[PDB]
Order: structure tokens, then C-alpha cells, then sequence
């Protein structure tokens, strides 16, 4: 049982370092452990399988069952897992399972399951976290992406604006924190600054979409 | 006289495991047929509307896109 | 040109007994000043066969809607259990709040309800003739579906 | 690779495949050109035209029956009903 958080690690190491294909094992070795113990359907599932299925989208995304076929499917079933369980944490990850879900949607060129998905987690997201969280503007910029890819140009410009609205808010509060906090005066201007850099693509984005 | 279908049961099958639905009773088959029947009736009345005022004889995709456009779009939260 | 957008709705008081009068807190947003009249109703959906089992619990009329941002509580008294067929009482069904501008419906928000017993001996032996007294109300907050739909804004 | 069973993903939903359309042509095409019929018109439909009627007709039963599984799985039931069909038709915006 150790052994399966032991892979669980080894597979994140292997995502975050590139290697797609060992972390593709690691998690499918993990979910096979999971699932033969506790049974296909329970609560240990939950995060192995949700990594296996983003794993194996990384590994479709790649090569650029099928992967996007096992990836749905793990990916769902983590997602079930997930919004069954009554707890933050629990909804949070199921958010995290429908952005998964929709980006495999969006790869499998199913743009409308994938702005579905897309608005499934952004609606667990804005009902759990805090109005300046940057996974609502990654969501909101997924959702602009699923929209120009589907040709709903006005509605892509409006999500990316909207990412734009909660970074700023972001910007905003994070000045606010470093004006009224003491002992911490880099962090929160060094992260302003990140979201400064990432704003001007959002913008090309906006741009680019308006295009059509 | 005719009770044309343009659905099949196991089209039906294939549609309810896609929406995730496990079991289905024997009446969901002519629920869905009817249903469709209602979509079909407003979309295809929306699109001949739109054809026979722009004064042609053959309704083509964008009349449909047109038609489609008119029934509402449904999202899964407020923000999407 | 989606004139008016709602941001957000809060289900306020849920659960809460079948009797206790519903309550949406509504953010929405005018893009510009509105000239003509927005209208909020709340719809309860008292028998899925038949949509003559509407009740239309209240609405509001305002108007002119100045641009910015508003947020406001909604509040509807319960439906009329004596219109309710016995069937649909107990179970699943559906509220609805609905946005009209100019006299055109624009969205639609729609809630699944689950009304049930809480004593379990009720729950396992219900009653011939449902008893809303003992009957709580559960809104499905969590999956909100809003509907937009095409209308003239002038 | 490691896949759940068969009746594990008897609880998820099925993954779409791009290329396949779930309703065949032929007896929906014959349906779309009866209602055209039906409304004293001599109109022909176009293919491209009856692919798009398709796909809508598609995706529109394909969330319908979304919402009538999440619809049946409170109320505490295995199967769907039609009054969970009609549940779903009334909370996604439908109106007589």
C-alpha cells in the first residue's frame, strides 16, 4: 500500500521533470494497486486515478484504448469519485477532474463536451475558492480556448477578459498584502509581476480571437 | 398511418451512456422519441421560417445554424 | 448584445422546511442603462407531466435599470401544496428563476428540489396524502443550469 | 496499460469518439423530411444541412440525458424515468 503513494511521487516527479512515459507508469501501476485493493469505485481511487488520466492526456498531447479514450475514462471515473464526497478538498479535485476532462475533450476535438467541462469546474471553482484565484483565470482561459476553437468568438473574447479581471483583482489584492504586511515584502510583488507577464498573451489572445 | 421514426433504441442506448445513464426504463425510448420530435419540429419550423424569407427553395446548413441559434443555450454555471 | 448578465445566484436557507419561503441572492450587471423593464420570477415546477402545474410564486418589476452592478434577495413564498399533484410531491423537481427584458424571457435559471421526509419513519412509510409540514426542502445549489436566450435589447 | 472493468465504466460516461455520429442517417433523414412535409412545404434539405440537424439533434439528447442521470441519481433511483427526462427538459430552460 506505501508502495502505491511511492508511485503516486514517483509518477508526479516524472510528470514535472518531462517524462511522460515513466509517469504514465508509475500511475498505471498505482491505479492498478488502488483499484485491485479498495475496488474501481472507492475513495483511494480517487487521486490515482485522476493523475493516471492526466498522464495519459500528457502522453496523447505528446504524440503530436485509446490514450484520449483511458483518459476520459479515468478521468471521469476520478471525477465521480470525487463529487461524491461532500468536502472542499474533494470538490476542488472534481473541478480539477472536469478542467482534465475538458481539456481531453478539447484535444479529441469535441469542443462542446469541452466548453461543458470547462464551465463544470469553473462553477465548483467560483463556489469554493476566493474571487482572485488564478485557477479561475486559467479556467476562464481554457473556456475562451474552447470557445474559438468551437467559433464562438464572442464569448472566447469575454472569458479571456475575464482571466484579464481576475488577474488584476489578483494584482490588486497582492499590492494591498504587501503595503499592509510585515516581514514578507518581495514575494507579493515578485508574483504582481509574474501576472504582468502572463497578461500581455491573454491580450494577444483577445486579440487573436477578435480576428474572426 | 405512420409513426415515423428517425431515432433507433439502440441509438437511444448509445446517446443515454454517452449522457452516463446506466439503466433505462422501457418508456425512455418513446419519451426520447418524442422529445426529439418536439427539438426537431421547433429547429426545422425556425429554419423553413428562415428560408422561405430569404425566397429560396432549399433549406442549407447555415439556415440550420440560424434556426439552431434560436433555441437557447444552456451552461453549467454563471462565470462559462 | 447580452445587455444584462447575471454573475451570480446564491440559494440562501437550504435546506429548509417545504414551507419556508424561497430566497435567491441575485448579482447581476447592466452593461448600460436600460431603458425599458427587467422582470425576476420565480417558478415552481409541481408536476413534471404537465406544465399547467406551474406556479408562478412572485415577481418583480423594476425599471429603468441604471448601469453597474446590482445585487438584490429575491424572496417567494412557498408553493401552494393544494395545486401540487400528490405523485410529484415527494421526490425530485425543478425552480426556475427567469430574467425578462421588454417582455422577452433572456435567461432562465434552473434548480433541481429535492423534497423528502426527515423522520425515518416516515421516510420508509410515507403517507397516502404527502405531508408538507414534515416534508424539507433540499435546493440542489451546487448545479445551477442557466439558460440564455436570443432577444432584442433595442 | 491498466483499465478499470467493464462495469466500472458502466458508471462513467461513455468517451465520444470525433469522427462517429450515434444517429444514423438514413430513418432521421426520412423523419426531417416528413416534418418539412408536415409544414406544406416542398423544400429539400441539403446533406450538410441534415449532418448539422444531426449533430444538434446529437448533442442536445447527449446533455438531456446529462441531466436526466443527475436527475435519477437523487431521488435515490437505478433508472431513469421518463419523469426524469422531463425534470431535465424543464431545468435546462425548456418551455412549452
Amino acid at each position: 500500500d506505501s508502495e502505491a503513494k511511492k508511485l503516486l511521487g514517483l509518477g508526479q516527479k516524472h510528470l514535472v521533470m518531462g517524462d511522460i512515459p515513466a509517469a504514465v507508469n508509475a500511475f498505471q501501476e498505482a491505479a492498478s494497486l488502488l483499484g485491485k485493493k479498495y475496488g474501481e469505485t472507492a475513495n483511494e481511487c480517487g487521486e490515482a486515478f485522476f493523475f493516471y488520466g492526466k498522464s495519459l492526456l500528457e502522453l496523447a498531447r505528446m504524440e503530436n484504448i485509446g490514450n484520449l479514450e483511458l483518459a476520459w475514462d479515468m478521468l471521469d471515473l476520478a471525477k465521480i469519485i470525487f463529487k461524491r464526497q461532500e468536502t472542499k478538498e474533494a470538490q476542488l479535485y472534481a473541478a480539477q477532474a472536469h478542467l482534465k476532462l475538458g481539456e481531453v475533450s478539447v484535444e479529441s476535438e469535441n469542443y462542446v463536451q469541452a466548453v461543458e467541462e470547462f464551465q463544470s469546474c469553473l462553477n465548483l471553482q467560483e463556489q469554493y475558492l476566493e474571487a482572485h484565484d488564478r485557477l479561475l483565470a486559467e479556467t476562464h482561459y481554457q473556456l475562451g480556448l474552447a470557445y474559438g476553437y468551437n467559433s464562438q468568438y464572442d464569448e472566447a473574447v469575454a472569458q479571456f477578459s475575464k482571466s484579464i479581471e481576475v488577474i488584476e483583482n489578483r494584482m490588486a489584492v497582492l499590492n494591498e498584502q504587501v503595503k499592509e504586511a510585515e516581514g514578507s515584502s518581495a514575494e507579493y510583488k515578485k508574483e504582481i509581476e509574474e501576472l504582468k507577464e502572463l497578461l500581455p498573451e491573454i491580450r494577444e489572445k483577445i486579440e487573436d480571437a477578435k480576428e474572426s | 398511418r405512420d409513426n415515423i421514426q428517425g431515432i433507433t433504441k439502440p441509438a437511444i442506448r448509445r446517446l443515454a451512456r454517452r449522457g452516463g445513464v446506466k439503466r433505462i426504463s422501457g418508456l425512455i425510448y418513446e419519451e426520447t422519441r418524442g422529445v426529439l420530435k418536439v427539438f426537431l419540429e421547433n429547429v426545422i419550423r425556425d429554419a423553413v421560417t428562415y428560408t422561405e424569407h430569404a425566397k429560396r427553395k432549399t433549406v442549407t446548413a447555415m439556415d440550420v445554424v440560424y434556426a439552431l441559434k434560436r433555441q437557447g443555450r444552456t451552461l453549467y454555471g454563471f462565470g462559462g | 448584445m447580452a445587455k444584462v448578465q447575471v454573475n451570480n445566484v446564491v440559494v440562501l436557507d437550504n435546506p429548509s422546511p417545504f414551507y419556508n419561503p424561497f430566497q435567491f441572492e441575485i448579482t447581476f450587471e447592466c452593461i448600460e442603462d436600460l431603458s425599458e423593464d427587467l422582470e425576476w420570477k420565480i417558478i415552481y415546477v409541481g408536476s413534471a407531466e404537465s406544465e399547467e402545474y406551474d406556479q408562478v410564486l412572485d415577481s418583480v418589476l423594476v425599471g429603468p435599470v441604471p448601469a453597474g452592478r446590482h445585487m438584490f434577495v429575491f424572496q417567494a413564498d412557498a408553493p401552494n401544496p393544494g395545486l401540487i399533484p400528490d405523485a410529484d410531491a415527494v421526490g425530485v423537481t425543478v425552480v426556475l428563476i427567469t430574467c425578462t427584458y421588454r417582455g422577452q424571457e433572456f435567461i432562465r435559471v434552473g434548480y433541481y428540489v429535492n423534497n423528502e421526509y426527515t423522520e425515518t419513519e416516515l421516510r420508509e412509510n410515507p403517507p397516502v396524502k404527502p405531508d408538507f409540514s414534515k416534508l424539507q426542502r433540499n435546493i440542489l445549489a451546487s448545479n445551477p443550469r442557466v439558460t440564455r436566450f436570443h432577444i432584442n435589447w433595442e | 496499460r491498466y483499465r478499470p472493468g467493464t462495469v466500472a465504466l458502466r458508471e462513467i460516461r461513455r468517451y465520444q469518439k470525433s469522427t462517429e455520429l450515434l444517429i444514423r442517417k438514413l430513418p432521421f433523414q426520412r423523419l426531417v423530411r416528413e416534418i418539412a412535409q408536415d409544414f406544406k412545404t416542398d423544400l429539400r434539405f441539403q446533406s450538410s444541412a441534415v449532418m448539422a440537424l444531426q449533430e444538434a439533434c446529437e448533442a442536445y439528447l447527449v446533455g438531456l440525458f446529462e441531466d436526466t442521470n443527475l436527475c435519477a441519481i437523487h431521488a435515490k433511483r437505478v433508472t431513469i424515468m421518463p419523469k426524469d427526462i422531463q425534470l431535465a427538459r424543464r431545468i435546462r430552460g425548456e418551455r412549452a
